[PDB]
């Protein structure tokens, strides 16, 4: 669930990665979180399988 | 593009409604059997209910073999299938009713779905250290990267992977893929990044892979029980001691206890359960089973009432016979009656001289042969006179003939000639009643 | 909950239609008729779990088709869990490497089970840090938790030396046995989840345990007698039991086994269970065989066995002579038998529609009463495997009910066993004989 | 709690001088064959000499297992007995004759007694006795080793021989908590006191505690093993890591053709030790029931070794009349025995019971299952135990027993034995429905 959450961060964060150039151009830090986001949360799905 | 007397039969030619014509998929003839047969098929289908048996009766060149292998064209290659002979049921190494099991079991397969995420040349490879106790030296983390070609991506992993792919004998820049289930890898090759290193060398080009850092794929298997309880029994492994002396042990197969039936079950009823796994029941077929025993047809009973029994075809060609192994028991086509009780009969008649003259026809034209109008007419008259088989197999010895004189037709004069040279078998037993110089 | 079948031949019959006082109900759980039996079948059965005395044999008479399997099926059900049940036929007992008489051993063996009782302390997932230390038999002291309980616990040389072997960070929790045995590592925290981009199949993810580590739980264990003779057979003999190859154990680990058995007994920590072992198709055996029953039935350990046939009087397997009942005098002698009769039409009625409902299949009034009909001309078996075929006609017909038109088709189209015996009167020449005369030419 | 119909026969019931009485050790009637089973078992308890052999003869449920288990419960449980059955000598792996060789070994066991002195205890202080060296030298030579003494009911103080500086190199236990130490032949074996269980929280040896009574034991060791384990393991390898060990922990090590080399060197060792007085061999009694299962080929091997100095005493049974023994066609004899084999060997006659004979089985069969019968219905039980067979009454009574517990009362009445007749039919009258019906039963 919390990595479900993360997923919604994702989206939150930009569009699964649609407003990168145009929203997140200027900011890093909110990239850094996006890579790790859906990577945990396909790992966690492995994790559950 | 060789045949043995099959392979033009394509299906059982029964149309939707259950209907059978005259001539589809190489057939003639014999509606109802086929009719009856499309019906198992449609039951075997179904894959709901399990356990039968069902016995075809006939004399000699009927067609049961073909009646047979139209059911397997008509069920497809994802059903098992696993035709038999009674004789091969002997053997010298196990009882003949646990290899019975062992084939019982191989007839019914299972289709296995399961997804895998794997990763994949490699940038550089870093091991992490004070073990803080007792032990030697070891390594806090290792740190590589995979280049691929969609893109490259660095890798954190334990010394276990880093000791795993050391034995694996891979050089620093090399491709390498890793399994995310277990971590088991091997040498993929030098990859073609590092070509021509120097002037010569041994290693395999291996071109670099063509995808994502890493990948899952789709993986769907079809197996069946029986080889499933094999590999449980049987032992794996590499140097430790069991597995030496399996690899020298010559694996003879002997006498799968019931304990891995009852496991195995129990382990593939919950995965069908979970919904992973789909059990597809399989239709094992025994040819010429007048060659069994009491005690096989027994313990077929036995496992005819079992809980996974795949449904089973008999063929046969006795009559009023003795079953083999005892002598006051006269039995139809020499199956004892309580195994009589427990399946059904069906029925297959003799052709006719317009049936079999059919038969030469379609024989002759999928062999890309020509037979003359008149040369096929008078073979259906021996065809009728001695037998269908015998004039099945002269075609070809005609043909030959024809090849000798350089014409591609076949005329009645060459066929005369190869009934000349070869005997049937009424003119070879006459010259051996004749003849009394042992022969 | 765990049925993995498809049917079974007899898969309504789930016990026996009984009650309190042990009379049969005249239709209960896919069982009809031949109430002596039945009533006889419950009298053995509550003999068994009664466990008071053993060494009975019970023969089980009838026609062909006439249910003794059936009954056989229904007791089995009834006993259900807690008590080993092997259905064996006779065919089996005939192995090339094995002697006959060793794999009747090895089956009374089997149908034998014991219970017993053992208790185990340990301390579970509670490792918490370790404190390397002066120089030289570090670790003394290093303290334990889980979610809900904390100790600090010392260390000695010998404990130092245990966890050299696979040291972990301790952050983790692990298992280790309080009762002076080992370490057993349980798996990682949630600290280090996020630590590996590719995992493996060594350590996984565990939680920290809930409540006190410490915990002296008992453990009860069930076997058969069989498979605890084979696991004292040799140093290692647990595939065995898988692989089959139990190699004809010699007659010194049965006697001292039951003496260990015995001696667990009066200490009270093992309770054994006599079950049932049932021997389907006996009328073919060797008279070796029946002299080692014979014998075998005298043991304390001898489990209710239970035997089925329908020949009548007959040569035996390994003599000359047409004994009655396919058995000879002696064994027929020290047996009870439990003759079942013919079934009636009622009955037939009852069977076929039980068999219908089974395969969820729709049934017309008059098409059943055919089936019944040709039921009392022919074997009910020909009927109960014919309304299969007669529900795919009809299928095929495109009609959901089995009308009568369907099943005449579906009996026009498979031959009757007498009707195929006639067919074949009709045509001797056509097929081929005993003595491997036959034609071909029809001309 | 349960018995197979057998276990109420406590012993032969056979008094001083030879004489059996009626009830006894759930025994009555046939007394000329209990007197002749314990002359029988008199002179095996002779243990003087061995080879003889003896049959018995009978009609079926006559007994004759019975008298074998009542002469195998009076010998006692020091003398090994042997059941068989004649088909378990068959075997696919050995030759019949090894099979029944190795039997015949088996059924003779041998008894070892010995003693051994011990001293144990607690040490207090574990250090040798340094002395001057009785050679010019230098450094410390120990002429003795004081050990400390301490165990329950008896403490000392003692030395010992300097030589034992070798075995206190190794023994890994505490300062001297537990020891365990041989005069004659010295030694030490490691055994923590259990006055230290609590000073750590963790341990993962048990504790073992200060022996208790005299601080010197001279204690007894008696093992009864049979020559057959003797050869058997003598065959048979040991040890660890070596070739022929690690072969054959793989090797599935089935029997094969125990050679007569080793039975020799087997016989001359317990020979010697005999000799040397420190064992004792005890003759066995083996039994073979069921013997007309049995083929030309072993009885000619049986009438070979029961010629041979260590052929124990064995018991032969059956019940064929003039039968033809199996392998062979032309040869008819009594008991299907070959009659060179029946010059060899004494016969036993057994006699059929009669109705009270049968009626007090039934009563005993009765009482050993703590059961209670009517007297009618014991009578009854009796009538038809007569008209067709003893057995099938001996086991009816169980189904009734079960019929009156669900009409909840103790006893047994006659309509009861009257339904379970009805239930469980005989023999006869199974037979009688085969014959008349033709549905094929
Ligand atoms: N209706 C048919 N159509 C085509 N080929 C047939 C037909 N009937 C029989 N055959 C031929 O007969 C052969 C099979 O003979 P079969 O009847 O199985 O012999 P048996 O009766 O001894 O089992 C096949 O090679 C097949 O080519
Ligand atoms: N009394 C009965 N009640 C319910 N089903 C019966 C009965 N008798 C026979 N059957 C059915 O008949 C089928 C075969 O009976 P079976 O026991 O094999 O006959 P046999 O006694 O010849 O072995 C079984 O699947 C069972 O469902
Ligand atoms: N005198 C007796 N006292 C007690 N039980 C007896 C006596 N005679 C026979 N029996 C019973 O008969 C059974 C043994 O029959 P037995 O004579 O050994 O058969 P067989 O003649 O086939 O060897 C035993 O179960 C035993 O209880
Ligand atoms: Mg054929
Ligand atoms: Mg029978
Ligand atoms: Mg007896």
């Amino acid at each position: 669930n919390k990595l479900r959450e993360t997923n919604k961060q994702l989206q939150e964060e930009f569009g699964e990665a649609s407003f990168l150039n145009f929203q997140d151009a200027n900011q890093y830090f909110k990239y850094s979180n996006k890579q790790k986001l859906e990577g945990t949360v396909d790992m966690l799905n492995f994790l559950k399988m | 593009t060789r045949t043995a007397a099959h392979t033009h039969i394509k299906g059982l030619g029964l149309d939707e409604s259950g209907v059978a014509k005259r001539v589809e998929g190489g057939f003639v003839g014999q509606i109802e059997a086929r009719e009856a047969c499309g019906v198992i098929v449609d039951l075997i289908k179904a894959k709901k209910m399990s356990g039968r048996a069902i016995l075809l009766a006939g004399g000699p060149s009927t067609g049961k073999t073909a009646l047979a292998l139209a059911i397997s064209q008509e069920l497809g290659p994802k059903v098992p299938f696993c035709p038999l002979v009674g004789s091969e049921l002997y053997s010298v190494e196990v009882k003949k009713t646990e290899t019975l099991m062992e084939n019982f079991r191989r007839a019914i397969g299972l289709r296995i779905k399961e997804t895998k995420e794997v990763y994949e040349e490699v940038t550089e490879l870093t091991p992490e250290e004070n073990p803080l106790g007792g032990y030697g030296k070891t390594i806090s983390h290792v740190i590589v990267g995979l280049k691929s070609a969609k893109g490259t991506k660095t890798l954190r992993l334990d010394p276990t992977i880093y000791e795993s792919i050391q034995r694996e004998k891979v050089s620093i820049g090399d491709v390498i893929y890793i399994e995310a289930n277990t971590g088991a890898v091997k040498r993929v090759g030098r990859s073609d990044a590092y070509a021509t290193e120097f002037d010569l060398e041994t290693e395999e080009y291996v071109p670099l892979p063509k995808g994502e850092v890493h990948k899952k794929k789709e993986i769907v298997q079809d197996v069946t029980l029986h080889d499933l309880d094999v590999a449980n029994a049987r032992p794996q492994g590499g140097q430790d001691v069991i597995s030496m002396m399996g690899q020298l042990l010559k694996p003879k197969k002997t006498e799968i206890t019931e304990k891995l039936r009852q496991e195995v079950n129990k382990v593939v009823a919950k995965y069908i359960d979970q919904g992973v796994a789909e059990l597809i029941p399989g239709v094992l077929f025994i040819d010429e089973v007048n060659m069994l025993d009491i005690e096989i047809f027994t313990y077929l009973n036995k496992a005819l009432e079992s809980n996974i029994a795949p449904v089973v075809v008999l063929a046969s060609n006795r009559g009023m016979t003795t079953v083999r192994g005892t002598e006051d028991v006269i039995s139809p086509h020499g199956v004892p009656p309580d195994l009589i009780d427990r399946l059904l009969i069906v029925r297959t008649l003799p052709y006719d001289k317009d049936e079999i003259r059919t038969i030469i026809e379609r024989r002759a034209t999928v062999e890309r042969l020509q037979v003359e109008s008149s040369a096929l007419d008078l073979l259906a008259t021996m065809g009728t006179e001695t037998s269908l088989r015998y004039a099945l197999q002269l075609l070809a010895p005609c043909g030959i003939l024809a090849q000798t004189s350089n014409r591609k037709e076949i005329v009645v004069n060459d066929v005369n000639e190869a009934k000349l040279l070869f005997l049937d078998a009424k003119r070879s037993t006459k010259i051996l009643e004749t003849s009394a110089n042992y022969l | 909950l765990k049925s993995l079948s498809l049917i079974a031949a007899h898969s309504h019959i789930t016990g026996l239609g009984l009650d309190e006082n042990l009379q049969p109900r005249p239709t209960s759980e896919g069982m009809v008729g031949q109430l002596q039996a039945r009533r006889a079948a419950g009298v053995i059965l509550k003999m068994v779990q009664n466990g008071t005395i053993a060494g009975r044999a019970v023969l089980v008479a009838g026609p062909p088709s006439t249910g003794k399997t059936a009954l056989a099926m229904g007791v089995s059900q009834s006993l259900g869990k807690d008590v080993p049940f092997t259905a064996i036929a006779g065919s089996e007992i005939f192995s090339l490497e094995l002697s006959k008489t060793e794999a009747l051993t090895q089956a009374f063996r089997k149908s034998i089970g014991i219970k017993i009782k053992e208790e185990t302390e340990l301390i579970e997932g509670e490792v918490v840090e370790i404190q390397i230390d002066t120089g030289g038999h570090k670790q003394g002291k290093l303290t334990i938790k889980t979610t809900d309980m904390e100790t600090i616990y010392e260390l000695g040389n010998k404990m130092i030396d245990g966890l050299t072997k696979e040291k972990v960070l301790a952050g983790d929790v692990i298992s280790i046995d309080k009762a002076s045995g080992k370490i057993t590592k349980l798996g990682r925290s949630f600290a280090r989840s996020r630590d590996y981009d590719a995992m493996g199949a060594d350590t996984r993810f565990v939680q920290c345990p809930e409540g006190e580590l410490q915990k002296r739980k008992t453990v009860v264990h069930t076997v058969s007698l069989h498979e605890i003779d084979v696991i004292n057979s040799r140093t290692q003999g647990f595939l065995a039991l898988f692989t089959g190859d139990t190699g004809e154990i010699r007659s010194e680990v049965r006697d001292q086994i039951n003496t260990k058995v015995a001696e667990w007994k009066e200490e009270g920590k093992a309770e054994i269970v006599p079950g049932v072992l049932f021997i389907d198709e006996v009328h073919m055996l060797d008279i070796e065989c029946f002299s080692f029953i014979n014998r075998a039935l005298e043991d304390e350990f001898a489990p209710i066995v239970m035997m089925a046939t329908n020949r009548g009087v007959s040569k035996t397997r390994g003599t000359n002579y047409k004994s009655p009942h396919g058995l000879p005098l002696d064994l027929l002698d020290r047996s009870i038998i439990i003759t079942t009769k013919s079934y009636n039409e009622q009955e037939i009625k009852t069977i076929l529609s039980i068999r219908a409902q089974e395969e969820e299949v729709e049934l017309s009034s008059d098409a059943l009463d055919l089936l019944t009909k040709t039921g009392v001309e022919t074997s009910l078996r020909y009927s109960s495997n014919l309304i299969s075929v007669a529900q795919q006609i009809a299928m095929k017909r495109k009609n959901n009910t089995v009308e009568v038109e369907d099943v005449k088709r579906a009996y026009l189209l498979f031959l009757d066993s007498a009707r195929s015996v006639k067919y074949v009167q009709e045509n001797e020449s056509q097929y081929i004989d005993d003595q491997g005369n036959v034609q071909i030419s029809i001309a």
